[PDB]
């Protein structure tokens, strides 16, 4: 019903240009001041820029000001902000967000945050990952349970997705935080306990998404 | 520029307990001081703007106080899906920078693992590799040991962990340990162990599997 | 939801005092209420956003600032919403517009303003009192 929507992220050269973009539905941007706020992975939120309602008041984080431009297009419903020198520090996943600060108090109780979009500096290639099953065994079996999973290997820039029977498998799931390995490519292993006798009744596919390379892989894991 | 501080970094507590949470600011903040919640894989959510005000949709629990230079978040009656780190920042004089967050833990009884390892795939060896996965599900507390053996020969510097973040539910972590072999070296050896040390274990666990069996 | 302007157009002399209304017309829904002023152009619409003596929208919002410059932004419990409008200029003329935004948390946000005229004289021809 309401949304942020974010695009323009991704990889992209040290010293090159990418183009931020975040659109409303559900509300207008005329009367509200935006912002775009960044977070490191495993690290904490950095507030980036700021704007209010009619583009007269302008805000940036030391780090960015001359390098970045925040602007926007209350017609369009959007927020821009045009990164310029990139730099491998400006690593980060981008949101932004309808939130106080040039706001006036209009409307402070209410906020709204984008997904965010990943950005990712680094001069090393696109890399779309290799996905293996975890296996679930009669030998491995514990307490009528059975651990099966994915493991999604070698793949650049972050992030992947995964998803089990197409979002119908949830609960038990745990998706671990990717690993980077010695070759500069990532790693991670999605796994799900279920219940052993629900093998030869169910079938279980993890669904594995990463959108820098344009790669969605389904991958049947079976019993071996 | 308003530099903001956090403490404490960390907090540990039992559901139900009082979270005092204290947020510092290098000079007088205007009182555009707000509170945000951020839960993993989530964006964070506006909990207090105006020092004070809850955010709409924001249960009572959470209160902010204070004025000047010192405020306060108080989180009451302590919840299993309060696990998050939480932010403060002042938006009244740009740059608006956000304090460093404090995270927040629950603690909860003490959760032996459950133990499950797979072997490498057929499919991942005819690429010249073998990833040997050991995963440690549902434990607390967070430390634990992964030990590989390979014919009863322990291993070293040929695996990576990965850890969960605390569930929102049941307050546990999981973790992952793999073992990465090339494909010559996984088919010189028959037994492939993974052997777990945790509080919840009065003696280590060890599963193990038979190349090709 | 729809947005009342009981009146089109207030013609006031200079040094009165006036009040401009707005009729809102009806869980996790909540109504925020303001005001401000078509630009002093050719033409007047409330497309175009201007502050009011200089407090804008926000400032405006449902004191001692809107006090200092001759404002006072208020409400009733009936839907009801006014701004007063104290020692009036000729200056005051124009176009005035009534704000209010619907919002059902996390899920859609209405916006809908009403527009009335407002006409200060002086001279001959100008109106005794506010009418
Ligand atoms: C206008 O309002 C002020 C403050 O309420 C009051 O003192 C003053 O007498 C009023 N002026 C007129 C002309 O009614």
């Amino acid at each position: 019903e309401v949304q942020l929507v974010e695009s323009g992220g991704g990889l992209v050269q040290p010293g090159k240009s990418l183009r931020l973009s975040c659109a409303a539905s559900g509300f207008t941007l005329e009367d509200y001041a935006m912002h775009w706020v960044r977070q490191a992975p495993g690290k904490g939120l950095e507030w980036v820029s700021g704007i209010d309602w009619n583009s007269e008041n302008i805000g940036y984080a030391d780090s960015v000001k001359g390098r970045f431009t925040i602007s926007r297009d209350n017609a369009k419903n959007s927020l821009y902000l045009q990164m310029n020198s990139l730099r491998t520090e400006d690593t980060a996943l981008y949101y932004c967000a309808k939130v106080p600060g040039y706001s006036g108090g209009w409307i402070d109780a209410e906020d709204d945050w984008g997904q965010g979009t990943m950005v990712t500096v680094s001069s090393a290639s696109t890399k779309g990952p290799s996905v293996f099953p975890l296996a679930p065994s009669s030998k491995s079996t514990s307490g009528g349970t059975a651990a099966l999973g994915c493991l999604v290997k070698d793949y650049f820039p972050e992030p992947v997705t995964v998803s089990w029977n197409s979002g119908a498998l949830t609960s038990g799931v745990h998706t671990f935080p990717a690993v980077l390995q010695s070759s500069g490519l990532y790693s991670l292993s999605s796994v799900v306990t279920v219940p052993s006798s629900s093998l030869g009744t169910q079938t279980y596919i993890c669904n594995v998404n990463h959108k820098p390379s344009n790669t969605k892989v389904d991958k049947r894991v079976e019993p071996k | 520029e308003i530099v903001l501080t956090q403490s404490p970094g960390t907090l540990s507590l039992s559901p139900g307990e009082r979270a005092t949470l204290s947020c510092r600011a290098s000079q007088s903040v205007s009182s555009y001081l707000a509170w945000y919640q951020q839960k993993p894989g989530q964006a964070p959510r506006l909990l207090i703007y105006g020092a004070s005000s809850r955010a709409t949709g924001i249960p009572d629990r959470f209160s902010g106080s204070g004025s000047g230079t010192d405020f306060t978040l108080t989180i009451s009656r302590l919840e299993p899906e309060d696990f998050a780190v939480y932010y403060c920042q002042q938006y009244g004089s740009s740059p608006f920078t956000f304090g460093p967050g404090t995270k927040v833990d629950i603690k909860r009884t003490v959760a032996a693992p459950s133990v499950f390892i797979f072997p490498p795939s057929d499919e991942q060896l005819k690429s010249g590799t073998a990833s040997v996965v050991c995963l440690l599900n549902n434990f607390y507390p967070r430390e634990a040991k992964v030990q590989w053996k390979v014919d009863n020969a322990l291993q070293s510097g040929n695996s990576q962990e990965s850890v969960t973040e605390q569930d929102s539910k049941d307050s546990t972590y999981s973790l992952s340990s793999t073992l990465t072999l090339s494909k010559a070296d996984y088919e010189k050896h028959k037994v492939y162990a993974c052997e777990v040390t945790h509080q919840g274990l009065s003696s280590p666990v060890t599963k193990s599997f038979n190349r090709g069996e | 939801f729809k947005v009342a302007t009981p009146y089109s157009l207030y013609v006031c002399p200079e040094g009165q005092n006036v009040t401009l209304t707005c009729r809102l017309l009806g869980h996790d829904v909540t109504f925020y209420k303001t005001w401000y002023r078509s630009s002093r152009g050719e033409v007047q619409t409330c497309s175009e956003r201007r502050p009011i003596r200089q407090l804008t929208f926000q400032d405006l919002h449902l004191h001692d600032l809107a006090q200092r410059h001759g404002l006072e932004s208020a409400s009733d419990h009936h839907g009801n919403f006014s701004i007063t409008m104290r020692n009036l200029t000729l200056l005051d003329s124009g176009l005035y517009c009534c704000l209010v935004v619907e919002i059902r948390h996390h899920h859609s946000e209405h916006r809908v303003h009403g527009a009335m005229e407002l006409q200060v004289q002086t001279g001959k021809d100008a109106p005794s009192n506010c009418v």
